[PDB]
RNA sequence: CACACCGCCCGUCGCUCCUACCGAUUGAGUGUUCCGGUGAAUUAUUCGGACCGUUUUGUGGCCCGAAAUGGGAAGUUUUGUGAACCUUAACACUUAGAGGAAGGAGAAGUCGUAACAAGGUUUCCGUAGGUGAACCUGCGGAAGGAUCAUU
RNA sequence: AACCUGGUUGAUCCUGCCAGUAGUCAUAUGCUUGUCUUAAAGAUUAAGCCAUGCAUGUCUAAGUAUAAGCUUUUAUACGGCUAAACUGCGAAUGGCUCAUUAAAACAGUUAUAGUUUAUUUGAUGGUCUACAUGGAUAACCGUGGUAAUUCUAUGGCUAAUACCUGCGCACAGUGUUUAUUAGAUACAGAACCAAGGUGAUUCAUAGUAACCGAACGGAUCGCGCUGCGACGGAUCAUUCAAGUUUCUGACCUAUCAGCUUUCGACGGUACUGUAAUGGACUACCGUGGCAGUGACGGGUAACGGGGAAUUAGGGUUCGAUUCCGGAGAGGGAGCCUGAGAAACGGCUACCACAUCUAAGGAAGGCAGCAGGCGCGCAAAUUACCCAAUCCUGAUUCAGGGAGGUAGUGACAAGAAAUAACAACCUGGAGUGAUUGGAUGAUAGGAAUCCAAACCCCUUUCAGAGUAACAAUUGGAGGGCAAGUCUGGUGCCAGCAGCCGCGGUAAUUCCAGCUCCAAUAGCGUAUAUUAAAGUUGUUGCAGUUAAAAAGCUCGUAGUUGGAUUUCUGCUGGAAGGCCAAUUCUAGCAUCCUUCUGGACUUUUACUUUGAGAAAAUUAGAGUGUUUCAAGCAGGCUUGUCGCCUUGAAUACUCAGCAUGGAAUAAUAAGA
């Protein structure tokens, strides 16, 4: 199969490396699941140890943590927007780690109304306390909410876990990727 | 495959034909009544183990803890074997050994020395024909070499005609025939 | 290759068992509390030390009676690794054997009293926090005592009760505490601890001093604290881990054999 | 040179045998890996859904309408892993060859006489030209010379 | 035993090789062969090819019994005992071989904070019809197909520790996935308001906010309000491991000097993939990396090491082969199951061989144990058994060509028969078949040994007088020990390792006689070691013998002048011997931060110490009858036997640590 070993390929000197052994199962690799958007499917691959490792193939949804507010919501995905490594993966909408993705933002907007009551577009006391405790929201995130979208980095490896998780972009990361979206335009 | 060590007891000399060597070896056959030149070269080799051991030790130093251990163990053997006399226990004395000292200690001579055998040749025949109790049990082999406490002990075997048993077979043929 | 080796060979066995060269091609192979080369299997106690069994067959006939125990627990497997500072208890005869290291570097079953054979010592490998934020020792034996004192650190011994699970008496690892060696060149030697060097990176070593004022060193993995500065929790074997010299061991041995 | 100058001994040429060399045949056969071509089996994946059952009603008083939806066969899509065979080339190793031209061996032949004495033109070196053959002569060296030496 | 003799000449002294000599626990081969102990053996070339049989199976009180089986005890669910079959576990160990393979493997030495781990050992854990959930499958019965096999279809029943579901406090557990807070530490405090653990971490662990079902929280079994243990399975250690990984190390070759790269060459960022780390792989980006200290390539009649042979020291050659790694199962490649395999006494395919066929098809892998063909100079029985040694299993009980015992066996190692003694010519103790009377080779018992035979060791009835129970193998000019002997042959036949014998008197041929050397062994051939100071570090030689570049410059390489706290007196601890020799404190202006380590430029060097498998090797102890060996034994009318029994110890460049004043590099120049 796919040999991960160093017995093939050159030495540092530029010399062929002698090989007197057949391929070994512990020097294994497997074909890469370029997982994407769509309705959910996932395949348990039996690995070394007996231990199972769940290969993503299509993922609709994911758990995405807002960092500053300290909450996380289950959310549907819309599209893959940017990738650092390969522009072909954005072309096909392929979910990988470090991949920048669009997100519904109606879970966060419903929470932000309920928690604070400043909104976007007996308790009251609890809301005020929460506001004092924690709601200004960046100027760019204010514009971003108006579309009904957010931007977020995929943090999990979908191929290993069988799960798209991530975190929402904010501050310097958000200002950075807004350059290289606008530059291609 | 099998875990059994083995070694060679002797080795032949470099020069085959020397009249100095062949004469002096032939005396040792004639004195002590030996079968062949291998029996000399056995003892020639056996000395050179002990001699090369002392040669290694003697170069060092008298207060060195290797020499005081390994020397005293080697000197115990020479006192026990009756090879060096007990009046001198110096390691230096081991070097002054000869092949005649070893060949006087073997059981061919110590029968004859005892005097029961009468003649060197006869003594070898008495050993091989199942006589001569050394200590508790009888011994069949000329090249035995006696440990000095044991030497007084050699006597005819309890069994046998010299000993006091059935008179072999040929005396019975004469006695029952008559 | 391809998996774990089920046979071990004679000769490729440990030397400190003292299995002979002939009379077998293979040797018994001990996994249990202890390592392969820092243990001795229960067959070679019974046949080649204590001389109860003759054969490998007869050890099965002994052990499947359920007469042998270790640590107040019946072990049915004949090739069980019974290592340093384990108690063995046979109910018939009513005699107990704590395995210590002999001064030469061998295992020997030291016979002991009935009240002494309750307890045993375990030097702790490290200390570590388990789930629900509970603390827990782990031993050289591969036990894991839990809820200790905060007092108890790494590299020091604890008297276990065995009749019950719990600890009783701690000991500390410091200068002026009695300490046996369990491995390496100086195995079977007991002496007070003078000093330890740190060497911040790998392998701490300890110099320590025999009761006849002989000084010698080992790594900390080998060193095993018995007791306080002079005295000891346990009973010791013949010679008490002095290790007298080569010419002395000659002189005492041949003086014996003349009777 | 010592069989002692009727000494020793050099080279061509002639005859017989043995070993290697050059050699036209775009020589010959075996083995190796290089790009390229065709490409078995197969992991993964794509759709696929022989007939197995969970509920849902239908309907004959547990059969057959069918609709949802777990299991999963054959076949199939695209990838990767990739044996095997073939074309070309190079490298490696054996091997034939008309003719050419070496060396040594015979055991005695033919033609000289080169060297060893100032060997009858002292010997020898480097280089060049010439001649049946040893060899000869030109130019510059060396004594290992036949002179350690004379206003 | 640190060794030397013959051969260039008419003769001498040299250089110098050739020949002689000895060893091999190295093969082959010739002739000879009485005994007992131990015992290598199809490696060398063909990792060429294989008939037949065998080498992996396994059951406890404790997973599943309606045999239409057995067995005497007679049980309204199930008396026990059990064929068969399902399930579980093993089959990845062991055994065999050496074709690959040259910083590869392997060796010693690190690391795993870069990871998986059946089993063993010890821990932990109520939080999600609960007097019990579902429907199929063998064996079995009925029944066929095909020429044929460890091929199997259709039909009818029935099980589970097989397979699949699945309530539950005493919103709500543990785990997975992401985000994220704490995880303190050189010092004391004052005023104001709204505490695990490492040398070291993002480690252990707790907390917060959510995520998924794809995983745990026991629908299991035996003996006996209540004990014991069998099995299952999760996380965390533990153990048996394994995978990578740091540093250093190898034979010949330069008639191999420049290799590597757009198709990963060296590095960077971000994926992917893996059990995890990585150009391991993919996108973009930079232009690197190695080499005269030998890169790259070629050769090996090359698996590596532990080791073996070799009689000063230094070396040279060998290591297929008892142990530890590695690789392979005709050639390559692919893959399932499982904790673990890129498995071959598992499967799929191609290629190369080859078996049966009724001609449609089916099955095969002895570099396992015997055995055969073929290659060769070159190598054993198609034997008996699990009794010892260990291993696998559901296991006290079953199985094992692993392993052991016997047969063949002058590959080899050890011991030692073939005579000894008398009386009756040479006389300065040896001969003289002249008679003479005094232990096993052998053949058969006995007991012992043995799993069953057999051998050894004991004791037995027979058992040598040309001791016919008969010792041979090479030599007799020199080297080389031993005949100017006697016949035959006549540069013939032949000898002859080298020098040389033979042409009609041969100290060498072919014989006889006698003598010499080794001896149950001895000669020959090939390779190898010493001799070889004829490869020379120790340790050669270079005017004329073999050999100083025609001559200067010159980069690496090698080697480099002198010089920087030396002397003195007073202690202290030891110390050999009828005060010397070690080591150490002070005082001549000699640090300190503390209560052992920090500083003294840095190493090499030397010393001591750590850690490093045994076997082999040296070696302590010990009468295996001696001995090669082996690791045993030795005392003793005593019986919980004793010697609180022995089986010591050394040995194993680079790496880690340490005392030190020289020597030599190296650094520098408040």
């Amino acid at each position: 199969g796919i040999s991960r070993d160093r017995r093939h390929k050159h030495r540092r000197t530029g010399g062929r490396m002698p090989v007197h052994q057949k391929k070994r199962k512990f020097e294994l690799g497997r074909p890469p699941a370029m997982t994407k958007l769509g309705p959910k499917r996932v395949r348990p691959v039996r690995c070394r140890g007996g231990n199972m490792k769940y290969r993503a193939l299509r993922l609709d949804t994911g758990n995405y943590s807002w960092s500053s507010q300290k909450i996380a919501k289950k959310t549907r995905l819309l599209g893959v927007v940017y990738n650092a490594s390969n522009n072909e993966l954005v072309r096909t909408n392929t979910l990988v780690k470090n991949s920048i993705v669009a997100i519904d933002a109606t879970p966060f907007k419903a929470w932000f109304r309920s928690f604070y009551g400043l909104d976007l577009g007996h308790t009251l006391c609890l809301q005020n306390k929460h506001r004092q405790q924690g709601p200004k929201l960046d100027p760019l995130l204010e514009e971003q909410f108006n579309t009904g979208r957010l931007l977020a980095c995929i943090s999990s490896r979908p191929g290993q876990s069988g799960r798209a998780d991530g975190y929402i972009l904010e501050g310097e990361e958000l200002m950075f990727y807004k350059r290289k979206m606008d530059k291609k335009k | 495959k099998s875990y059994r060590t083995y070694s060679k007891t002797a080795r032949s000399p470099k020069r085959p034909f020397e009249k100095e060597r062949l004469d002096q070896e032939m005396k040792l056959l004639g004195e002590y009544g030996l079968k062949n030149k291998r029996e000399v070269w056995r003892v020639q080799y056996a000395l050179a183990k002990i001699r090369s051991a002392a040669r290694e030790l003697l170069t060092l130093e008298e207060k060195d803890p290797r020499r005081v251990f390994q020397g005293t163990a080697l000197l115990r053997r020479m006192v026990r074997l009756g090879l060096l006399g007990e009046s001198e226990q110096k390691l230096d004395y081991v070097l002054g050994l000869t092949v005649a000292k070893f060949l006087e200690r073997r059981l061919q001579t110590k029968v004859f020395k005892l005097g029961l055998a009468k003649s060197i040749h006869h003594a070898r025949v008495l050993i091989r024909q199942r006589h001569i109790r050394v200590g508790k049990h009888i011994v069949d082999i000329p090249s035995f070499m006696v440990r000095v406490d044991s030497e007084k002990h050699v006597d005819y075997a309890i069994t046998s005609p010299f000993g006091g048993g059935r008179p072999g077979r040929v005396k019975r043929r004469s006695l029952k025939g008559g | 290759a391809r998996g774990p080796r089920k046979h071990l060979k004679r000769i490729a066995a440990p030397h400190h068992w003292m299995l002979d060269k002939l009379t077998g091609h293979y040797a018994p192979r001990p996994p249990g509390p202890h390592k392969l080369r820092e243990s001795a299997p229960l067959v070679v106690l019974l046949r080649n030390r204590l001389r109860y069994a003759l054969t490998y067959r007869e050890v099965m006939m002994i052990v499947m009676q359920r007469l042998i125990k270790v640590d107040n627990k019946v072990r049915t497997d004949q090739c069980y690794p019974a290592g340093f500072m384990d108690v063995i208890s046979i109910e018939k005869t009513k005699e107990n054997f704590r395995m210590l290291f002999d001064t030469k570097g061998r295992f020997v079953p030291h016979p002991i009293r009935e009240e002494e054979a309750s307890y045993k010592l375990c030097r702790v490998k490290k200390v570590v926090v388990g789930p629900k934020g509970v603390p827990a020792l782990i031993t050289h034996d591969g036990r894991t005592m839990r809820y200790p004192h905060p007092s108890i650190k790494a590299h020091d011994c604890i008297r276990l009760d065995l009749n019950t699970g719990k600890i009783v008496d701690t000991l500390k690892f410091e200068a002026g505490n009695m300490a046996m060696v369990t491995g390496g060149h100086n195995v079977g030697r007991v002496g007070v601890i003078v000093h330890r060097e740190r060497h911040l990176g790998g392998f701490d070593i300890i110099h320590l001093r025999d009761a006849k004022n002989n000084e010698f060193a080992t790594r900390i993995s080998n060193v095993f604290v018995i007791g306080k500065g002079e005295k000891a929790w346990i009973s010791l074997p013949k010679e008490k881990g002095i290790r007298l010299s080569i010419m002395e061991n000659r002189q005492v041995l041949l003086k014996k054999q003349q009777m």
